[PDB]
RNA sequence: AUGGCCAGAAAGUGGUGUUGACGCAAUGUGAUUUCGCCCAGUGCUCUAUGUCAAAGUGAAGAAAUUCAACCAAGCGCG
RNA sequence: AGACCCUGUUGAGCUUGACUCUAGUUUGACAUUGUGAAAAGACAUAGGAGGUGUAGAAUAGGUGGGAGCUUCGGCGCCAGUG
RNA sequence: GUCCUAAGGGGGGCUCAUGGAGAACAGAAAUCUCCAGUAGAACAAAAGGGUAAAAGUCCCCUUGAUUUUGAUUUUUGUGAAUACAAACCAUGAAAGUGUGGCCCCUUUAGUCCCUCGAAAUUUGAGGCUAGAGGAAGUUACCACA
């Protein structure tokens, strides 16, 4: 797949998203990948994370589930947070845990509380695939939120189809292109046959016609 | 494994009841009745 | 008749080449049957040209074992 | 019931013959045969009717998958299970599902749902039928994986290190343990495991035999281990059974090892490991009891290493000086497991060469709860860039992920360079 | 009977046969009187998926060639 | 120089799913083999239509976005049920 | 199918198993102190050989568990062990010590490796070099030497 073709594909994608037809919100540039010659169940389900150089979804909300010191750091940094008292007041209600999982796309928990998160919130976060990322009391929480925002996840499931968010319309062309190669190269590196198992590639915004890389 | 000792030491197996000693005598027996299937002459 | 060959018979039975094969094994004879029917064939020694025994018969050894307890 | 046996099997065979001659339909034949199958007292009649039903399904789905017929029969079996839980008539549907699954005629998630209803039942025979369906298919999956694999001094030390690196690569990309297609095809595995554990294992009023409770426990623990579920009361339930006096305690320990995984907290596994250490490895304990306990502890530490404290780990590793070979090998297995995983708890005497070299040079990092691999770049991408720079320098004499797309030959070269770097680090 | 069982290197060849089921051919048992069950296995015999040769077909290549389906009888199944 | 025992680079008769072959027989293809009709099958495409175990307003293949789309009537998000 | 087939080098400090006498709970056994203690401990031979300011144990640095060329022994090539020769190193104040652990087919690769013999290019093949893997009985019908 030619890189000039990549840059021109994202060129008409940004052109259509920003000039021809613009929605009322910030559309998200996303990559959809098919798979072939690969077993979903009898083989390994590959899992991996890679940080994009630029934040793909700046509107994503991240909750903080930590100690009082981390709550003070979060309210200093302007990040919403919840406490172990709040988790106890939820009282292991599946509906409330589902509402929290739907409301917050990502969670960051302190090292002292991450070993009690599956005790307090049951299996809800693991079911939603939103198990929190540990943070120590010495690490910078703003930086932690930065790689949590910049990271994407590549897990196999029961089907041979995947979809990831590689940026938004609002960022510029070259860093969009950089996000695209890091995502594609990381996926090819995770794939055990590399390019031989890749079915097809597709890039689009939230509401845009598809552009086929492959 | 081809060695044949005069006496074989029993091997303890965990999660199973202990075997009876070698000098234990078992007096339980079952009996079956022999029947001749012929009518009166 | 390729299908009546013993190789094809063992492949259709499932027994893999490399497994032990007793001499004389066919469709009618299994290994247990050969071991049973060779009992009626045992009882002969192996001799040289001059008539002396060079390999003993079955249960006819000539060796004195070490009988210790 | 009242006909002669030979006449009645002749009537069944003649109905199957008329189906073969296409006089009657498969649905009509099956609706004739199935109530007689579930209600007949004759064992030979039931066996032949079951054989004819299996043959009819095989002949129908041989040329093409008959989705309508499969759906109707699956619905009929599901209704048979749903009508009466306490009845023993569901074992026929269980046996039919096993036979069609092993013949690979049915591969949909609907047989898995039917056998899920079989597991969630009151009758012990249909419960263990569903449990055997979800469990004993692991052997069939292993056979299928074997078929797929069939289809697919210093120099000696370097070769041994390369073999170890190849074994590590096989562990990285090998089929996962405790894996089965039906187990993956179960919808709501957490809900299924919770219902099974609350229905059969928790209930003291259940009069199930110990082997059947162990089958249900094997199902629950394999579900939890495979799908990474979090079922906290199961670990507290294991506490009574973690005793050497318990029958099939080896099966219980294997179940607990299957139940443990990475996302399980160390807070719940550690009392179990402490209890196994107290009851199993001690001064008055037998050698076989100590070896079994240390093997179970090694398996639990394999699934989750953070359960154990450093003092307990050093105490258990010091059992390698024991005169019993089994206890010695179990302690050495635990020591080697923590050597690759987390050598910092291990003593400086017992860490080994590679562990001490890694800890001194700073490559080895502490393993913590919840940590996930977060490689910002591809593995070996720096080595691939160095190789590309060397090639450019050679061409002149005669960033990689940022600009250039990954060629497959370049990816193979990067994998070879990563393997060479791993071999050099091992050497 | 455009047949069954045989002969013959072949034949526009021959035996049964100048024959036609009260016959020809292959067997076992062996005057007269008296005298069940099982198709388990091995034989024999009847009726869409598996196994599936040569020829033929499709694809790749510059070709040699390679890979795929299709695949009669027999075997398996009943 | 018989009969008997023992030995063989032993010979020969016979038997059998022992090995390698073969007469005969059976099946398929090409040719002998000409003049005409009617059918189907398999691919190739040019397309089109579909999804109930229960609960849910409906009849949920799945995946990823997504709180806004909008033909301006609404569909949405929210809530409910999974 | 899982598990085990063993951490080597340098320097420094200290003695082990066990017995006797003592110390709240503490007793046969938990920790502490002294005396006696030729190895009765440990060192990956369960009653072999050898080791006490060590070959044991702990601490601090390290990977001589590294390349290259010959010689010897077990005996063409190996493998193992033994003293070295050259380089690069480690450790210690240094002498020194350390080159490990007390003792015939199949298939892959070769840029500048050689042939396919009228010449050349490309597939393919061969060679050489360096690797990886692994055909039954019976004879009381008989016959011969």
């Amino acid at each position: 797949i030619t890189v000039a073709g990549v840059r021109q594909n994202v060129a008409e994608l940004l052109d259509y998203s920003n000039n021809v037809k613009k929605r009322n919100f910030l559309e998200t540039v996303e990559l959809q990948i098919g798979l072939k010659n690969y077993d979903p169940q009898r083989d390994k389900r590959f899992s991996g994370t890679v940080k994009l150089p630029t934040v793909p979804r700046p509107n994503m909300s991240i909750c903080i589930l930590g100690d009082q010191h981390d709550i003070d750091r979060a309210k200093h940094g302007g990040i919403d947070a919840m406490s172990a008292d709040d988790l106890k007041k939820l009282n292991k209600n599946k509906k409330l845990i589902k509402k929290l999982a739907r409301k917050y796309d990502a969670f960051i928990a302190s090292e002292s509380l991450i070993k009690q998160i599956p005790r307090l919130l049951g299996p809800g976060l693991s079911k939603a695939g939103k198990f929190p990322t540990p943070v120590s009391h010495s690490d910078d929480l703003s930086a932690k939120v930065n790689e949590v925002k910049s990271t994407v996840k590549f897990q196999l499931k029961k089907v041979l189809c995947m979809g990831v968010a590689v940026g938004n319309v609002g960022m510029t062309q070259e860093q969009l292109v950089a996000n695209i190669m890091l995502a594609i190269n990381y996926l090819v590196s995770l794939l055990k046959k590399g390019w031989q198992n890749v079915g097809s590639l597709t890039i689009k915004a939230t509401m845009s016609p598809p552009k086929r890389l492959y | 494994k081809e060695k044949q000792k005069d006496f074989q030491k029993p091997k303890l197996k965990v999660g199973k009841p202990k075997q009876k000693p070698s000098n234990f005598t078992d007096t339980s027996f079952k009996t079956k009745s022999i029947v001749v299937n012929q009518q009166t002459l | 008749g390729t299908g009546k060959k013993e190789k094809n018979r063992l492949l259709r039975e499932g027994r893999t080449p490399g497994d032990p094969h007793v001499k004389g094994e066919n469709f009618y004879r299994s290994a247990k049957k050969i071991k049973t029917l060779n009992i009626l064939k045992e009882g002969k020694p192996i001799r040289d040209s001059k008539g002396k025994i060079v390999k003993a018969a079955s249960f006819q050894s000539k060796e004195v074992p070490k009988a210790v307890i | 019931t009242t006909l002669d046996k030979d006449l009645r099997e002749k009537v069944v065979g003649s109905l199957v013959l008329l189906r073969r001659k296409d006089v009657i339909d498969s649905v009509s034949l099956l609706t004739t045969l199935f109530p007689i199958l579930i209600s007949s007292p004759s064992k030979s009649l039931r066996t032949l009717i079951y054989t004819k039903i299996i043959s009819d399904l095989r002949e129908s789905n041989a040329k093409a998958t008959n989705h309508k017929l499969n759906r109707t029969i699956q619905t009929v079996l599901h209704n048979l299970l749903t009508s009466d839980r306490t009845s023993s008539k569901g074992l026929w549907a269980c046996r039919i599902t096993r036979e069609l699954w092993r013949r690979q005629i049915w591969t949909d998630a609907r047989p898995c749902d039917v056998m899920k209803e079989a597991c969630l039942s009151d009758n012990e025979k249909v419960v263990v039928g569903g449990c055997r369906f979800f469990l004993g298919g692991d052997k069939e999956r292993e056979e299928l994986e074997d078929e797929e694999s069939d289809e697919d001094k210093r120099q000696k030390a370097y070769e041994k290190a390369l073999e170890k690196i190849k074994k590590q690569e096989r562990k990285k990309h090998a089929p996962h343990p405790l894996n089965f297609s039906a187990l993956h095809l179960i919808n709501d595995p957490q809900g299924f495991a919770e219902k099974l554990f609350q229905k059969h294992l928790q209930n003291l009023k259940n009069k199930f035999t110990l082997e059947n409770r162990l089958l249900v426990l094997q199902l629950v623990t394999r579900l939890v281990g495979l799908h990474k579920l979090t079922v906290l009361p199961l670990y507290s339930w294991f506490v009574r059974y973690l005793t050497p006096k318990q029958l099939n305690v080896t099966t219980f320990l294997a179940c607990l090892a299957q139940a443990t995984h990475n996302l399980v907290p160390p807070d719940v596994i550690e009392p179990l490991v402490v209890k196994i250490a107290n009851e199993f490895v001690s001064e008055a304990s037998a050698a076989e009891v100590a070896a079994a306990g240390l093997n179970a502890i090694r398996e639990v530490a394999m699934r989750q290493p953070l359960c154990m404290s450093e003092t307990l780990l050093q105490d258990l590793v010091l059992y390698q000086k024991s005169k019993d070979k089994g206890v010695m090998m179990a302690a050495k297995g635990l020591q080697s497991l923590y050597r690759e995983v987390y050598p910092e708890m291990l003593q400086k005497k017992f860490r080994g060469k590679e562990a001490t070299m890694g800890l001194r040079a700073g490559e080895i990092k502490p393993l913590k709860f919840g940590e996930e691999e977060a490689a910002e770049d591809i593995e070996g991408i720096e080595l691939l860039e160095k190789y590309k720079e060397e090639q450019k320098k050679k061409k002149v004499e005669q960033k990689l992920a940022t600009t250039t797309i990954l060629t497959p030959a370049d990816l193979a070269k990067l994998k070879e360079l990563r393997q060479q770097a791993k071999l050099d680090k091992m050497l």
